[PDB]
């Protein structure tokens, strides 16, 4: 059987790269900044420090991540005027110099569908327990460059993009080459470029309305956000926990209690939450790590997917890879994957060799193919039927050595 | 109503038991410092970095005497730049734009420039272009 | 307690012989597109191409081919029956819990 | 040197993709049964 | 109680990693053919089972 005809799709694909990095002050959180807590704390020797390095280095990763993911194009490129190439239609992917926004029409779509703890807008406040959430080093405008600078580039520059300087190139001529290396001649590409932009201009607005009108393509980002929510509000919750003690309020114990206990239930007290940090942080390590093999995929689904050309079965989605274009989330990049996909098949008869002068003859590559009517060399990815001629074809031994053969004639 | 508690369940609001204003209850101050350093092989002097706060507090107490910790030897400079990360005390604010040295948060980077430590906004990359047409290659 | 998976052993088998059962008809196209039949030998010189070897090869030598692996087969099925440490790390899974 | 004969051969992996899934009754293991534990229990509040 | 579930969500993220090492193999060398050396076997990788 082999495909007659095919039909390109885009497949959209989400993944995080960062996790919202933290911070605790300890005697903001371990009681409140009162005297009885800041003297038996210190009898702990240093015990703060080690939670003000973890959770730092948890706070490094969050932009090296991000670093990393998005800055592998050292060359900012401005955005191209005519945004209509060949009849492909890039308008909605690269951003709109009407509004001031500099965002796709699509990115749009995207941070609309995923968008306690002290933290500044630039309107500053701040919360009674020491739980604080700090800015990352790259903000939302940054990575909306890096985003545009990138589409720009290989709608522009194509497969050359990433091997060193971008070079320019027709739209259309790196297209065809795409084409070859998912083993289908290039007369299908220029041949069909009006129903190829046909289809390829259909499928971006159905995507838009995918993302307009259903949801959860995206709960991979916002589990990140429900995991940094859980654990805060868990964190909350060990407060007006005991541990033992008469209360949850120090001052409480301070007042109705002899020194001779409200100390040892302030003691208990501190030990109580000093695990409940201990907790937190631990669990923050985790799923820092987790984040970090999420973060090397997006590392290495753009190199290896938007600067080059995928080899690998459903890396970057079903069927054959032509090209790829990454978008941005919060937290998180959420990539469409321009496939290949073929259709119309056609029940054939095959045969291994044909038995020509007394000698063996061998396709050189694809499948001899007896539509019934006449015999040629075509490939599996396409119907084409070449006529067998003594060059696509090759000689080595006879006829009648090898099994399963077909007495014909070559031209 | 006596007073008022936030979305969890600390006490951020009161009303006045003589004349019954409804105040709000903010903490007082904290926060976390970081020190900006080149290196005790280029220079001995630092600028300090008071994370998440408010600069009108920050200068104020400094003046007025009320941080713990306190330092010996130590000014203000008039060099007090409010940012997202906090309020940068002692780098003189440039409004240039080069690679990020050491980075501070949401594109505010220090830097050691010609010498003295100085803080801008980062920039991405080379603004380069590529000329585009349909039969050039 | 110790509960039990969703994915009985019945239907992980089940999606197992599917699975083996289409690449004996389906070919490479049976991940990348559709799958779509082809007689089996036409896949093996499909994939002797593949790795740099003429598909001359295969054709030349049909039954060597076919006595060789079915000789390898049977002797895992040695291997499997006699000896050990071939499996330990999944006994180190059940050994870990 | 280039080679004349070839030879195919089958070699085997193994992959872990799975292991066993547990859950704990928090009350009955801490406790065992005891109401007094139990009410003991609730002061540590939600941790279960 | 505590302890227990640290050393399952550590050992759950081994499985997930190799879970994930075992998906992409199944991928690539099943359902298609792989080029990639010492991945799927050892010498020039024909199918695999
Ligand atoms: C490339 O694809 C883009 C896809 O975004 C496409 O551009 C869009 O086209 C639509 C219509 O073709 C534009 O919508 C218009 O927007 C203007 C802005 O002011 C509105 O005023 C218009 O609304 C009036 O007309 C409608 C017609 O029915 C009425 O329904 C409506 O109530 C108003 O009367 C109109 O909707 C849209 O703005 C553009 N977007 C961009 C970014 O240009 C473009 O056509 C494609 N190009 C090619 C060459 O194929
Ligand atoms: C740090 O704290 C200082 C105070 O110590 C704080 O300064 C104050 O900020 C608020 C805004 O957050 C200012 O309020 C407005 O400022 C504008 C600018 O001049 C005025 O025009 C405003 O007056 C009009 O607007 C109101 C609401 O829009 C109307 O209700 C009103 O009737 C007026 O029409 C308004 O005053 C405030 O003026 C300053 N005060 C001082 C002394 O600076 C600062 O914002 C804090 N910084 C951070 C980073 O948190
Ligand atoms: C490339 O390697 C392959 C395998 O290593 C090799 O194929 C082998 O070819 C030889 C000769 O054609 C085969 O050996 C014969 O096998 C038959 C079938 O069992 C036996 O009956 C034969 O026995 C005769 O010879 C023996 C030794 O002299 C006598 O003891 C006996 O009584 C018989 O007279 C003989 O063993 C061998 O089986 C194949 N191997 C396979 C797997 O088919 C091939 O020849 C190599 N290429 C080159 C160019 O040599
Ligand atoms: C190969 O596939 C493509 C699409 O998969 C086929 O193109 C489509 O062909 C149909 C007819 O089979 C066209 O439908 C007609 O459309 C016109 C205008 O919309 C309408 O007037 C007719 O009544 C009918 O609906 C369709 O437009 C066309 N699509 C495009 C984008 O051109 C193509 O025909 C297939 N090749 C062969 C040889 O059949
Ligand atoms: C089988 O393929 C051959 C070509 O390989 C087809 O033969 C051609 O038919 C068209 C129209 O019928 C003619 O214009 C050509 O001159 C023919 N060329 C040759 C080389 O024969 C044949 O039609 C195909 N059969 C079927 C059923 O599609
Ligand atoms: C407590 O006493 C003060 C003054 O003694 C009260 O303040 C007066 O409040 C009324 C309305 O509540 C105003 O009309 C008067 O103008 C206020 N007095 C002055 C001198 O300005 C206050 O209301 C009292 N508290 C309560 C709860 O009633
Ligand atoms: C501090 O930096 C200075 C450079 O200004 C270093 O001094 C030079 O080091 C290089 C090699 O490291 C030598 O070739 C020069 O002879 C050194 N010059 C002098 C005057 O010493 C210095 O070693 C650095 N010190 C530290 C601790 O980093
Ligand atoms: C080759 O084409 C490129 C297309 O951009 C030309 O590049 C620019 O040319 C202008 C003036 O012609 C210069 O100001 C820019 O600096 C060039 N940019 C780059 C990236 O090179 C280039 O001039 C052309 N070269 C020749 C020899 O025709
Ligand atoms: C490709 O772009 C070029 C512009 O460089 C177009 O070529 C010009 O076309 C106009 C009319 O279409 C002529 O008057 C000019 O003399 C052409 N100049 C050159 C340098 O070729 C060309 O039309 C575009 N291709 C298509 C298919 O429209
Ligand atoms: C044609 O191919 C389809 C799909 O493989 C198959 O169902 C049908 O039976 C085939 N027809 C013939 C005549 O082989
Ligand atoms: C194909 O199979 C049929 C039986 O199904 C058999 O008669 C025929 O000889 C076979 N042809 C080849 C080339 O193996
Ligand atoms: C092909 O036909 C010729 C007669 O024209 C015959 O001599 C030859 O043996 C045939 N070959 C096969 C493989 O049947």
């Amino acid at each position: 059987a082999i495909p007659t005809n095919f039909s390109i799709s885009i497949t959209t694909e989400v993944m995080p790269v960062s996790m919202a990095k933290t911070s605790v002050d300890c005697n903001m959180y371990i009681c409140g900044d009162s005297t009885e807590c800041a003297n038996l704390l210190l009898q702990y020797g240093s015990f703060c420090t080690q939670l003000n390095r973890a959770l730092s280095g948890i706070a490094a990763e969050q932009d090296r991540n991000t670093r990393e993911v998005f800055a592998q194009v050292k060359q900012m490129y401005k955005t191209p005027t005519l945004k209509y190439f060949g009849g492909f239609n890039f308008s909605q992917i690269l951003p709109d110099p009407l509004k001031p926004t500099k965002r796709s029409f699509i990115e749009d779509l995207l941070f609309n569908k995923v968008t306690q703890y002290g933290e500044c807008l630039l309107i500053c406040a701040q919360k009674f327990n020491g739980l604080t959430v700090l800015p990352p080093l790259l903000t939302d405008d940054m990575i909306a460059a890096y985003t545009a600078a990138l589409v720009s580039g290989t709608a522009t520059a194509g497969w050359t993009f990433g091997a060193g300087a971008a070079l320019q190139i027709p739209f259309a001529m790196q297209m065809a080459y795409r084409f070859n290396g998912i083993g289908v001649t290039q007369n299908v590409l220029y041949e069909n470029q009006k129903q190829i932009a046909n289809q390829f201009n259909k499928a971006i607005s159905q995507i838009q309305e995918s993302l307009t009108t259903t949801s959860t393509a995206l709960g991979k980002l916002q589990d990140v956000v429900n995991q940094n929510a859980q654990a805060l509000n868990t964190l909350v919750k060990q407060l007006s926990s005991n541990f033992g003690a008469i209360s949850s309020v120090l001052n409480d114990i301070l007042s109705r209690l002899d020194p001779p206990e409200a100390e040892v239930q302030i003691d208990r007290l501190i030990t109580g939450r000093l695990q409940s940090l201990q907790t937190y942080v631990t669990q923050q390590l985790i799923r820092a790590a987790e984040i970090r093999a999420s973060a090397n995929l997006a590392a290495t689904k753009m190199s290896e997917c938007v600067l080059g050309q995928s080899k690998r079965v459903d890396f970057c989605g079903k069927g054959y890879h032509l090209m790829s274009f990454p978008q941005a989330a919060p937290h998180g990049v959420v990539f469409l994957h321009v496939t290949y996909v073929p259709s119309q098949e056609r029940n054939f008869t095959t045969a291994p060799a044909i038995c020509h002068e007394g000698k063996a003859y061998f396709p050189r590559e694809g499948v001899f193919v007896f539509n019934g009517t006449s015999w040629f060399i075509t490939q599996r990815n396409f119907f084409s039927p070449q006529i067998i001629t003594t060059d696509n074809t090759f000689v080595s031994g006879n006829c009648d050595v090898v099994i399963g053969i077909i007495n014909n004639t070559v031209y | 109503q006596q007073f008022g508690r936030d979305v969890s369940d600390f006490t951020d609001s009161v009303r006045d038991p003589k004349t019954s204003e409804i105040l709000d209850i903010s903490p007082c101050a904290f926060g976390g410092v970081s020190v900006i350093t080149p290196g005790t092989n280029a220079s001995s002097e630092v600028a300090v970095l008071y994370q998440d706060v408010n600069c009108t507090d920050v200068s104020t107490a400094i003046h007025a005497d009320q941080l713990t910790p306190a330092w010996r030897i130590y000014s203000t400079g008039n060099n007090v730049f409010q940012t997202q990360a906090g309020c940068l005390i002692g780098a003189e604010h440039v409004d240039t734009s080069y690679e990020c040295d050491i980075p501070i948060g949401a594109g505010i980077c220090a830097s050691y420039h010609t010498k003295s430590i100085v803080a801008y906004t980062m920039s991405l990359g080379a603004d380069s272009s590529i000329a585009y047409s349909n039969n050039t290659i």
